[PDB]
């Protein structure tokens, strides 16, 4: 069942978003959001895009110990709830990762399943191309052309960065 | 379409409905919205290596630049918060009621 | 001298009443003009002369 | 193939030195060992207090920063293409743009701790 | 505030909604939103109380729930059709996406939580600079993708926005509140006619923007907040009186002014696609709007309310506030009324 | 409507077809109006501010009545553009569909038959 | 919501009374648990107990209505030979606005809601022999 | 015979937060005329350290 990779990546991926999205606390959120993140990488790793998988999991890890930071300094409780601390979180997990293998269960039955688009069965190792792609990866040429072609992306994200940089220091000001 | 796709959509519906029932805490609505944004980045990726459209692949790393655009936001609309009110709980920002 | 302070329009300010009369006097005189060359170039379009 | 043949080794490796570290001795668990640690004092509330922190402003500003040097890192890729004057300037811009948002974090007080 | 920094914020603002205004790319209408947002968050932060802090963290809730919808949408259209200009769309999950995430950014019903709370909550400045011009952008993107929408799911959009709007600024007395409720109803007025012919939307979106600038320089000019002291307004400049009473006059849809100018050319469109019962109703409708702008000039205008003893110190001091276009603005909302085939320069 | 018909040439205010029609005159009724326009503008002015309406600022209301007359001019020409486009575009499109708009023969009152309804 | 609208207008007038009135009680159901589900949202119940007793009050009341508008409008149209015609509606609103009161325990909102719906299903009978649209796709 | 003219009972139905108050807008106080709100101190919890003996 090696062919399926991709699909049981997928599956932890969607397992790690019901973890943290059932938010029981915001340090075991942040672990579920690590997991799902490299699980993330690697699926676009495996697509061939090991660079925008790398860059994904660097900024998700360095956003998610920022948060962490936050959450012990600013958002924390006395019992705080791994879990099963909680009845309510429990229950949507439980129900998250139920609904999650009861549609894996129906996909893996006919190989075929209606959820609001249609999606097929099999493994996505059959989208790929057969040709090669010469002296150089498409995705680094893509990013790179960045400089080259889009002048006017770099100027309003840069605009947007520092824009955002003051808009920071004027909102934490207390007068 | 395939396989992979349908699990990512489902993941951001997930995270979606994760978002929109908060349980008394801001952080956690934060963490659901950085969710919905790695979930979106994953499925435009997916979507653009498949087809071979290079000159998109500007586009996914600029999107996450502009997920800090707000998710660090975020953070800067919290500690005031959190300056206003010993906690960060969202039962606190019922004051404009009347 | 009737009030205790000065007001700050006692004395009629002559660098914008300039610029007023200035702006009035070519915006009518843009506006004749513009008015001209428009109706001789649309009688020269039509022919009717 | 390889990859995840190294990772599970590496993990193997790891959880295996817990499990020997933990059934091999004799083991003598009362409740006054494991005990927080305090200097030999009982400590005064919990550790899960909050933790009033001073630097949130420069984290802030490394969320910001993180990726707007990652935008950077397609440099050596870029001086491949046929056009270079434009890639250069446009590059010569976002350093610049960086260090202008770090200039003026600077001016403002905005390095500087809070209390 | 620094004023440089004001300045270069509010040229942020302006260039994020010309971005999306000029773009033909999908990415850089998200850009431009996101940009809008991220610079119109600390505008609302000016004066630094407690009620500004829960209106941005309301609106930056709000907005980024829109915008993640928005780039799923945007995500979804480039999947089932490669490209990214901007034009219909060939998903009707996609549409419906779009729809859902421009009607969680102009704050209609029923997303229409947000708005009277985030504006009770924030200056008069940052009132109006929301409620008019951030209202721009989303209506050139729907205006944008016109052939996608569901015909059902924008009318019952605009008919819920009206029939809510309507109902809920009869039980206010903060003028920003009513202002809230009064954009919510034109929201759905204006998206009502919009798959018909969005001429009539774009001379609706004129007029309700210089009347509803009007009206908060205006509260401006007179100091008010509140009914109370827009009652007492009569005893230190009746003229504000008198121009307030004929502004809530045109915004309630009464001819000859300007208000009447919309809404009657709006119906004008409604029955030459054989629907009659929908412009009856949106008129029946905004006949609550009219109600609570008439108890708003029994209050100022029409009626001596009593005044305090201070008052007289402050009839010795006239008024030095930067009343920008007021007249004009004023004049444009109340006698635009004979020169109505203006609006084929909008076509 | 005519958003293709702007899709070669965009953001014109007054294409070189524009200039082919009648310029609107000095005198239009319209344009009265819109100079009327700018003389209330100016009495407000004078009002909000504690002013005699009648006579301070002879050069404000100078300048005010000026702008309105330029700017409604301006939008008058537009406006009289676009008509004359919307009603040869409906010609053209009459003439190009013969088809779709047949003639219909007119009917004498001698032929034709209507039914009576008493009043009484 | 479109398949039980259609489901309930295909059947002819005064022909079949139990399907009528079942498509009636699914069409009252399906808007009581919308309303229900936007009030136990927006206004939280104080316990489990009491958000399910008000929805499957709501619930209860909504398809009571439904069910005796349709069966009274179909004993109406059996009665009198005329399907097409707005008065059986008409009596079949006003059974609802009864049916109405007596859920609410009161007279005088029994009445109102009797001639307003009255009105309101003659109305919706009107629109549907004369072809009216509500929501008309443009055509100009 | 002088004409009528609205005093404080007229005046004071507009004072309040809602026009018709109702069992849940029971505690709804107007907002604040500057709308600057008192800080509502907490208590800050200094973190208590042990810098014991060992
Ligand atoms: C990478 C570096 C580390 C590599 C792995 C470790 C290398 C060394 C492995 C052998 C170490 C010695 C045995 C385990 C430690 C025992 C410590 C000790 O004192 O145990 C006492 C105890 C005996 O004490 P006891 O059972 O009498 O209990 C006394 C305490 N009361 C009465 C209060 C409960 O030893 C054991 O329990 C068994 C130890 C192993 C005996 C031999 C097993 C078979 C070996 C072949
Ligand atoms: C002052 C209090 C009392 C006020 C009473 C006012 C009049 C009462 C009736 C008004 C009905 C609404 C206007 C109808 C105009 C019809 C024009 C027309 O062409 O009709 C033919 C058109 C025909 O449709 P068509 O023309 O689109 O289709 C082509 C023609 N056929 C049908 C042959 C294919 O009729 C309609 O479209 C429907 C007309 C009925 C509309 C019912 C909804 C409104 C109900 C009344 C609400 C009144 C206000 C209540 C609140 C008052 C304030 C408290
Ligand atoms: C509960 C807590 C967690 C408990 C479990 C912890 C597990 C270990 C966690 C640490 C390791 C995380 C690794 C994350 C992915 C790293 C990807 C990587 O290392 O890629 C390197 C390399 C990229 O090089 P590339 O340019 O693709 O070369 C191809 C041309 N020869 O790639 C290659 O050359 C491709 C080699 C095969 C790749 C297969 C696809 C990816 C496999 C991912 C495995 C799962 C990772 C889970 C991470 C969880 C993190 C919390
Ligand atoms: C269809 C829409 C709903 C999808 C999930 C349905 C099952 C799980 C939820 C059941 C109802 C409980 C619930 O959501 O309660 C609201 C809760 C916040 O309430 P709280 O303050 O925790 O406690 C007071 C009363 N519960 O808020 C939460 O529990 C928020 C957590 C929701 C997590 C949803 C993601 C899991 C997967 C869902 C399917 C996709
Ligand atoms: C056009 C050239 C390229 C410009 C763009 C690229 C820049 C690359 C380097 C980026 C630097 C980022 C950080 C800059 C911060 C400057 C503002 C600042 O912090 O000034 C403070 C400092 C005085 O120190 P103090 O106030 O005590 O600081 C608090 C704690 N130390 O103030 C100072 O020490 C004075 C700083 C300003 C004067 C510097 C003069 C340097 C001259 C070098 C030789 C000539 C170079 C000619 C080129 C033009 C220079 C303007
Ligand atoms: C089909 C698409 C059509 C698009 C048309 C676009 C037209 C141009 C853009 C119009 C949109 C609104 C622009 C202005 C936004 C609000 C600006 C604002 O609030 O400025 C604040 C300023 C404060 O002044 P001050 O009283 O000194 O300060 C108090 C302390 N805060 O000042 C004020 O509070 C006073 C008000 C200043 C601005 C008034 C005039 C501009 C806005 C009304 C439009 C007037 C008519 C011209 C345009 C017609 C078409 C809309
Ligand atoms: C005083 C107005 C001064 C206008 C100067 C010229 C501005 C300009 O270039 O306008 C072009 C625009 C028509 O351009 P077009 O490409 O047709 O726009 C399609 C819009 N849906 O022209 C127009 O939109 C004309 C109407 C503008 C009205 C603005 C004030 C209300
Ligand atoms: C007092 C307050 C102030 C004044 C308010 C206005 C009062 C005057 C207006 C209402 C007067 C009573 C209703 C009108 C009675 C006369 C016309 C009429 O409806 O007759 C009953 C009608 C007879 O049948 P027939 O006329 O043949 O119907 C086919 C023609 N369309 O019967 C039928 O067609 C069957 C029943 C049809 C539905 C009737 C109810 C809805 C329509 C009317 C409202
Ligand atoms: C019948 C009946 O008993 O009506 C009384 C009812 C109030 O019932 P209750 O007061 O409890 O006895 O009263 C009601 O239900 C309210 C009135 C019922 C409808 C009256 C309709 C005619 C009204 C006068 C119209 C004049 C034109
Ligand atoms: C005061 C308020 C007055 C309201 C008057 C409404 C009049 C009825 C309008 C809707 C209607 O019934 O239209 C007739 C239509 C049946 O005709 P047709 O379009 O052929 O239906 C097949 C579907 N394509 O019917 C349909 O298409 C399905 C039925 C639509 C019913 C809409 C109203 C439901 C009840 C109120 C909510």
């Amino acid at each position: 069942m090696m062919t399926y990779i991709v699909f049981i990546l997928s599956i932890i991926f969607v397992m790690g978003f019901v973890g943290f999205s059932s938010k029981p606390s915001p340090i075991y959120g942040g672990l579920g959001l690590i997991v799902s993140g490299g699980v993330g990488c690697g699926i676009v790793l495996n697509f061939g895009g090991s660079f925008l998988g790398l860059m994904v999991f660097l900024i998700y890890l360095g956003g998610m110990m920022v948060v962490f930071g936050y959450t012990t300094a600013m958002a924390t409780e006395q019992y705080p709830e791994v879990w099963v601390s909680n009845k309510v979180v429990l229950g949507t997990f439980i129900t998250g990762l139920l609904m999650e293998f009861l549609m894996v269960y129906y996909v893996l039955k006919d190989k075929e399943v209606e959820i609001v688009f249609k999606f097929n069965g099999m493994g996505d190792w059959v989208i790929y191309d057969t040709g090669d792609s010469g002296f150089f990866s498409e995705e680094a040429m893509g990013i790179a052309a960045l400089y080259s072609y889009g002048t006017w992306l770099v100027i309003v994200t840069g605009w947007s960065l520092l824009i955002g940089v003051v808009v920071i220091m004027e909102i934490t000001r207390g007068n | 379409m395939s396989l992979v796709y349908m699990n990512i959509m489902m993941a951001f519906t997930v995270s979606l409905t994760g978002l929109l029932m908060y349980r008394s805490h801001l952080m956690s609505s934060l963490l659901c919205l950085e969710g919905m944004m790695l979930s979106l980045f994953i499925l435009a990726t997916l979507m653009i290596l498949n087809s071979h459209f290079t000159l998109a692949s500007m586009m996914p790393i600029i999107l996450l630049v502009f997920a800090a655009c707000e998710a660090a936001l975020g953070l800067s609309l919290l500690v005031m918060v959190s300056n206003t009110y010993g906690t960060d709980y969202v039962q606190n920002l019922n004051l404009l009621q009347c | 001298k009737f009030y205790i302070q000065e007001p700050p329009h006692g004395s009629p300010n002559w660098l914008k009443v300039g610029l007023t009369l200035g702006t009035s006097a070519f915006l009518w005189i843009y506006l004749i003009k513009q008015h001209n060359e428009d109706v001789l170039e649309y009688k020269r379009r039509n022919g009717l002369e | 193939m390889n990859l995840m043949i190294t990772l599970l080794t590496n993990f193997t490796l790891a959880t295996l030195l817990v499990t020997i570290a933990f059934w091999l001795p004799q083991l003598n668990v009362y409740s006054e060992k494991t005990s927080p640690y305090e200097c030999g004092f009982d400590p005064m509330g919990s550790a899960r207090l909050p933790f009033s922190m001073k630097f949130f402003l420069v984290a802030i500003t490394f969320l910001l920063f993180d990726l707007e040097i990652a935008l950077l890192l397609p440099l050596p890729w870029a001086s491949q293409t046929t056009n270079l004057n434009t890639m250069l300037t446009m590059a010569l811009l976002l350093i610049f743009l960086l260090a202008v948002s770090l200039a003026y974090e600077w001016t403002q007080k905005g390095l500087e701790w809070t209390e | 505030m620094n004023p440089i920094i004001l300045i270069i914020i509010l040229m942020t603002v302006m260039l994020g909604t010309i971005i999306v205004m000029i773009s033909t790319h999908w990415l850089l209408i998200w850009i431009g939103f996101e940009m809008n947002m991220l610079a119109i968050i600390p505008i609302m932060m000016k004066k630094h109380n407690p009620r500004a802090t829960e209106a941005s963290t309301k609106y930056f809730l709000t907005q980024s729930t829109a915008s993640m919808l928005l780039m799923m949408a945007i995500i979804i259209n480039l999947m089932f059709s490669g490209q990214w200009t901007v034009m219909k769309l060939f998903n009707p999950m996609a549409s419906m996406l779009m729809t859902m995430a421009l009607a969680m950014k102009l704050g209609m019903a029923p997303f229409h939580f947000w708005v009277p709370e985030v504006t009770q909550g924030i200056p008069l400045s940052s009132g109006l600079i929301l409620l008019t011009w951030q209202k721009l952008a989303p209506m050139s993107v729907l205006y944008q993708i016109l052939p996608s929408i569901n015909l059902d799911l924008i009318l019952t959009l605009s008919i819920l926005s009206i029939t809510i709007g309507g109902w809920g600024g009869l039980n206010q007395t903060q003028l920003r509140k009513i202002m809230a409720y009064s954009s919510i109803a034109h929201m759905g007025w204006m998206t009502a006619v919009l798959l018909y012919n969005p001429t009539m939307t774009l001379l609706n979106l004129i007029i309700y923007i210089i009347m509803t600038s009007t009206m908060f320089t205006l509260f401006m000019a007179n100091s008010t907040t509140t009914t109370l002291s827009l009652s007492h307004t009569w005893n230190k400049a009746p003229i504000m009186t008198i121009l307030v009473l004929i502004t809530l006059l045109s915004m309630g849809g009464l001819p000859p002014l300007s208000g009447f100018m919309p809404k009657w050319m709006i119906i004008q469109e409604m029955t030459k696609n054989d629907s009659i019962i929908l412009p009856t109703l949106m008129a029946i409708t905004a006949l609550l709007n009219l109600y609570f702008y008439m108890r708003l000039t029994y209050s100022t205008a029409l009626t001596m309310f009593p005044s305090t003893n201070n008052m007289k110190m402050k009839w010795q001091f006239p008024t030095t506030k930067r009343m920008t276009l007021l007249p004009t603005m004023t004049v444009l909302s109340t006698m635009l009324l004979p020169l109505t085939p203006i609006l084929s320069i909008l076509e | 409507m005519m958003t293709g018909r702007q899709a070669r040439a965009p953001l014109q205010f007054l294409p070189d077809e524009a200039r082919s029609l009648p310029p609107p005159k000095l005198t239009d009724p319209r344009l009265a109006y819109i100079g009327f326009l700018g003389y209330c503008s100016g009495l407000i002015d004078n009002a909000i501010r504690r002013r005699p309406v009648l006579s301070a600022g002879l050069h404000r209301q100078f300048l005010y009545i000026t702008s309105f007359v330029f700017v409604g001019y301006y939008l008058l020409k537009r406006q009289d553009y676009m008509y004359a486009v919307r009603d040869h575009d409906m010609f053209s499109y009459i003439k190009s569909h013969p088809e779709d708009f047949p003639e219909k023969d007119k009917k004498t009152y001698r032929e034709v038959f209507e039914e009576f309804h008493p009043v009484r | 919501a479109k398949t039980l609208l259609h489901q309930y207008w295909d059947i002819p007038e005064g022909t079949e009374c139990h399907r009528k009135t079942y498509a009636a009680t699914s069409i009252g159901g399906a808007s009581g648990l919308v309303v229900s589900a936007y009030s136990v949202a927006l206004k939280t119940p104080t316990s489990f107990l009491e958000g399910v007793a008000r929805t499957g009050r709501y619930t209860f009341t909504a398809a009571a209505i439904g069910a005796i508008f349709g069966l009274t409008s179909c004993i109406s149209a059996q009665v009198r030979e005329k399907p097409d015609d707005p008065l059986n509606y008409l009596i079949g609103g006003c059974a609802g606005g009864l049916t109405l009161g007596a859920r609410t325990r009161s007279y005088g909102i029994g009445a109102a809601a009797c001639a307003y719906m009255g009105l309101t299903a003659a109305l919706v009978k009107m629109g549907q022999l004369e072809g009216w649209k509500v929501f008309a796709e443009p055509k100009v | 015979a002088r004409q009528w003219q609205p005093d404080v009972e007229w005046a004071e139905q507009y004072g309040g937060a809602v026009m018709y108050p109702t069992k849940e807008t029971a505690h709804w106080k107007p907002p604040p005329w500057n709308d600057v709100d008192p800080p509502k101190d907490t208590l800050v919890s200094n973190l208590t350290l042990n810098f014991g003996p060992q």
